RNA sequence: UGUGAAUUAAAAGUAAAAAUCCGAUAAUAAUGGAAUGAUAAAAGCUAUUUAAGGUAAGAUUAAUAAAUUUAAUCC
RNA sequence: AUAAACAUACUUUGAAUCGGCCAAGUCUGGUAAGCAGGACUGGCGAUGCGGGAUGAACCGAACGUCGAGAUAAAGUGCCAAAAAGAAACAUAACGAGUACCACAAAAGGUAUUCAUUCAUAUUGACAAU
RNA sequence: AAUGGCUGAAAGCCUCUCAAGCCAGAAUUUCGUCUAGAUGAAUACUUUGUCUUUUUCUUGUUACUUUAGUACAAUUGAAAAUUAUAUACGUUGUAUUUAUUAUCUCGUGUAUUACUCUAUCAAAAGGGUAGUGAAUACUGAGUUAACAAAAUUUAAAGCAUAA
């Protein structure tokens, strides 16, 4: 049986666009080409809007007691009491978000003591295999 | 500089034409292609109505002499390199060198079934088909038309699946074990000023 | 697809200039809105441009283009045969919103492009008042579908590589 | 001894469908997969250079160059517009040009 | 006289990309205000790239800096680099082929390495930061999936 | 018992921050180039003087105000 | 109202020509014709260029030799320079695919999508038992 | 193929399917068989073992002859299958060209390798065993660079002998 449905209260994962790798939460569905995205705009800035389905994800996390055309204060009480960012920072996905972030600000001298530190790593690493 | 590599593209689970398309311009621009697996390819169609195009193919015939009439090839490998070669530029020297730059063939013969495998995502079955519509792999149609070593290919993928699962076992116990080793070191005393500077950017 | 509020007046012997003419027109752009405006004087009133004042033509703003709505567009539309009243209903969040959709799924179902097609009205109805089989199924206030055969999305064209390396992979998402 | 260039290809010339402009070339520099990233690479060097085989008792050089600079953007796929003190020549399409790093804004 | 580029400081250290020494790390002294060009040394001792001239367009200002005060730059002028530059035969100096530039190069040896005092402050520093004395010894490399409009130095 | 389109009270708010959408626009500017040129002084630009002016909007304060309203003295 | 001084009015001498053809929100004879003949205009003839694969007439636009830039018709999977996203009715078929254009009709279908009208719709309609 | 059927929904029933999935059915199609046939493969003998061109002898080919020039062993490239994919995760976000810290010396042993070479068993194998070397990690220290130079990828002449 599926694990992840478009429902109300789902927290989706923006895929591109201006709030790329930002989340969001699931209030309402249109049809099936189009939900309501309020990722509580106070909390991690994704505005109330609508959006196709192809350009966000599902994750692992319902909101609990998220009713359809929810408003924006109500949802950011049930938001923190559920603490998705403290669960979602732990997940896979969550670990590969803040990553692109660690190396986007990395220099070339940043690069140069990793690339010769993991590689002396990685050999020594394979000498004690027998 | 020069690119002598090599592409391989394992055509396993495409589209004839979306990959023919892909191949035949990056032909032009320099890039050598071995497209391994030529005759698990898809084409829009039940095993019917692929038959009916290749029965009207076969009409098309030089009628004063057949022997100078259009070469009708039936082995899947000689399928794709005629959608290739209907997407390059013919009768010119740049079109010939970009031909000579693509083999295929049925299986995975000697030095291509160790090399790096890709995939061309626009020609993916699965993301230019709807999932109902029918479709008919290459050598299922060439058996069809007359390609009489279908079986062969079988055969021959069968034992290199064989070969191929034993060795992957084997790199795998490898791997666990340099993996676990890596762990002990990292977490070793000496090693910490090292540590500390991958901590700082997320690599360990 | 801009809503407008179009006012006009018309100046001579046949009619009195103290009755004012309203609309609330659909068009691209202010000057197509006109347009639209002037033809519905002159095939109901026979008021022509050349004997008439424009007083007013101002934009309509949704007031709240966040809350979602169930539309009921009345239309009228030629065909081959003939004249025929449609009513289709849609779901979205601005009137504009909606009507960009009717005159896409018009062109589409019925092949009928943009001019030959009449909005008489559009409303607001109730989430049991809608009667489109597929759009009935999502007005409920349990709806859940999970969403197969996702195809990986791409953050933008930077990534985007003609020739991968590896395996290709659907997402059940 | 080290990388200081990114390889282009000379994929053609600007051309319409009967016709064909040599003045400028066009190149597909690797990692530029949309317009958006051109713009750091408008002016940078670019140099075709190629190999002669010369015989023992001549003077002329066994490697050559031609020198260009990226001028403009073409279409939406990271393809860039590059003019050359000389045209390239025809027999060169689909080879590798190497796009330096100067003139440096950085 | 250029206005040089605001990340281009004294003390910051540059790439060469263009050039003899391309790929080399040098420090940025001063600019040759009668000329315009930088005054750069990668310090002798550890890259090899000597005191020399270098136009700003054919180097990369990266964001790690040597800063290093009493450098003691009270010579290396425009009279110095005159003075230790290479010039031909003239065309009527008889013919003095060959030899001309190898005897240049052993009387111009001596003022060269006199100025050289310059990189004995920038030499001790260079070591007091970790893993910095390899990186200024390596030449600089475009790796992998290392696209420049993606780089930040 | 819960959600709630909309409306209402109080606090805050002179009602120009930032982000996104929606409308509105595109040009003054800054930084990099490209094609054809030029090289010398300027109806250049800069500094010092007095002072036509600054029509929402050069600033502030006052009277009051759904104001591109009226004054004052500073720049 | 608008435009017009290399404007306006011409005078003299003379060349070539009076086989024409095409298009159409036009017509007459004809069953019709790439047939015959007309009214108004624009073309081809006398005309290359970009597009329609190719084409006397179609679409854009009319040409001294060139450099750079926005554009026109029209295009953007490959030949071929140039696109990404959205919704649908299509597509189990030599079905669909760039006007002039190089073809298809009447009729039928418990095939399919949408809309209108009517009746049954429950404390129980339809199908089956 | 036409056609006749099976299970079976849509549409609680019915139905061979303008549905998924099957069967039977032609002087039919394709294998099998016949004719011509391109690129090819195996074996026998003659050679050669980093390489080419211009000449040149011959009926012709190969080896062969002369004058040079050129490189000299040692990190490259593989899971398979599915995609309505057992559950979980969604591991996000740049394929090839193109991922090595300048050169040399000094150093100690151990360990490792789809590394090179030798011997052997095998083998149309990124094979096993034994040994050697190379590179790397433990892991250092020391010398040199300033001007100049850092390139093959192939040229030019012959016929003694053998097949």
């Amino acid at each position: 049986v599926f694990s992840r449905f478009v429902e109300v209260g789902r927290v989706v994962l923006m895929k591109t666009g201006p709030f790329a790798s930002k989340l969001a939460v699931i209030v309402e569905i249109l049809d099936h080409n189009r939900v309501l995205v309020d990722g509580p705009q106070a909390i991690t800035g994704v505005p109330r809007q609508v959006v196709n389905l192809n350009t966000i994800s599902l994750t692992s996390f319902v909101v609990n007691k998220v009713t359809r055309g929810m408003t924006h204060k109500k949802l950011c009480l049930r938001f923190t009491q559920d603490a998705i960012i403290k669960r979602f920072n732990k997940t896979a996905t969550g670990k590969a978000i803040e990553k692109r972030i660690l190396r986007e600000k990395m220099t070339d001298f940043d690069k140069f003591q990793v690339s010769i530190i993991n590689r002396k790593i990685n050999a020594a690493a394979k000498i004690a295999v027998s | 500089s020069t690119n002598n590599k090599v592409t391989v593209i394992d055509c396993h689970g495409h589209v004839l034409g979306r990959v023919a398309s892909v191949v035949a311009k990056h032909l032009l621009l320099g890039q050598k292609f071995v497209l391994v697996r030529c005759e698990d390819l898809q084409v829009c169609g039940t095993l019917k109505m692929r038959l009916v195009q290749w029965e009207l193919y076969q009409r098309k015939r030089v009628n004063t002499n057949p022997t100078r009439g259009a070469f009708h090839h039936r082995s899947p490998a000689d399928m794709v390199r005629k959608a290739v070669r209907g997407m390059l530029p013919k009768n010119n020297y740049r079109g010939k060198l970009a031909l000579k730059n693509l083999k295929c063939f049925e299986g995975c013969p000697a030095p291509y079934d160790k090399m790096k495998k890709s995939s061309i995502p626009e020609a993916a079955a699965i993301y230019s088909f709807n999932p109902t519509r029918k479709r008919t792999l290459l050598g299922e149609l060439g058996t069809a038309v007359g390609w009489k070593y279908a079986d062969v290919v079988a055969k021959n993928e069968a034992e290199r699946k064989e070969r191929a699962a034993k060795w992957y076992a084997a790199k795998q116990l490898k791997q666990k074990a340099v993996a676990e080793a890596k762990e002990k070191i990292l977490a070793d005393e000496k090693y910490k000023a090292k540590v500390a500077i991958l901590k700082k950017f997320g690599y360990a | 697809m801009k809503e407008y509020y179009i006012t006009a007046r018309c100046t001579d012997k046949a009619h009195n200039p103290n009755e004012i003419f309203r609309s609330r027109v659909f068009a691209p752009n202010y000057v197509v809105a006109k347009s639209k405006f002037w033809m519905m004087l002159k095939k109901q009133h026979k008021v022509k441009k050349i004997n008439a004042e424009l007083l007013q033509c101002q934009p309509i703003f949704e007031k709240n283009p966040t809350v979602v709505k169930n539309y009921q567009i009345f239309l009228r539309y030629v065909s081959a045969g003939g004249i025929h009243n449609i009513t289709k209903q849609y779901r979205d969040v601005t009137r504009v919103g909606a009507v960009r959709q009717m005159y896409n799924d018009l062109a589409s179902q019925y092949r009928t492009r943009q001019d030959k097609i009449q909005l008489i009205s559009i409303t607001t109805v109730g989430d049991k008042a809608v009667k489109n089989p597929v759009l009935h199924q999502f007005v409920g206030h349990h709806v859940k579908f999970p969403m197969v055969h996702c195809k990986p999305v791409i953050a933008s064209k930077r990534f985007n590589l003609p020739i991968k390396a590896g395996k290709l992979t659907t997402k059940l998402c | 001894k080290c990388r200081l260039h990114v390889n282009a290809v000379f994929m053609g010339f600007q051309r319409a469908q009967r016709n064909q402009y040599p003045n400028v070339a066009l190149l597909q520099i690797s990692g530029v997969n949309t317009k958006e990233d051109t713009p750091f690479y408008i002016g940078k060097r670019v140099a075709y250079v190629y190999k002669v085989n010369v015989k023992k008792g001549s003077n002329k050089p066994a490697i050559r160059a031609i020198f260009g600079k990226i001028v403009a953007p073409h279409g939406n796929h990271g393809v860039v517009k590059a003019r050359f003190l000389h045209n390239l020549p025809p027999k060169a399409m689909g080879q590798n040009l190497k796009v330096f790093l100067y003139p440096s804004n950085i | 006289l250029e206005k040089l580029r605001k990340s281009i400081v004294p003390g910051a250290i540059l790439i060469i990309v263009a050039g003899k020494y391309a790929g080399k790390k040098v420090v940025f002294l001063k600019q040759c205000i009668k000329s315009g060009a930088l005054i750069v040394t990668g310090p002798f001792k550890i890259n090899g790239v000597p005191l020399m001239r270098i136009n700003q367009r054919y180097v990369i200002a990266t964001s790690q800096k040597v800063d290093v005060s009493k450098v003691d730059t009270t010579g290396v002028d425009v009279k110095f680099f005159k003075k230790i530059a290479i010039k031909k035969a003239a065309f009527g100096k008889t013919v003095e082929e060959d030899f001309a530039k190898k005897q240049y190069e052993a009387k111009k040896a001596l003022i060269v390495e006199k100025q050289k005092q310059v990189d004995e402050s920038i030499v001790a520093e260079i070591k007091k930061v970790p893993y910095l004395k390899e990186y200024m010894a390596s030449y600089f490399t475009l790796k992998n999936g290392d696209h420049p409009h993606l780089l930040k130095f």
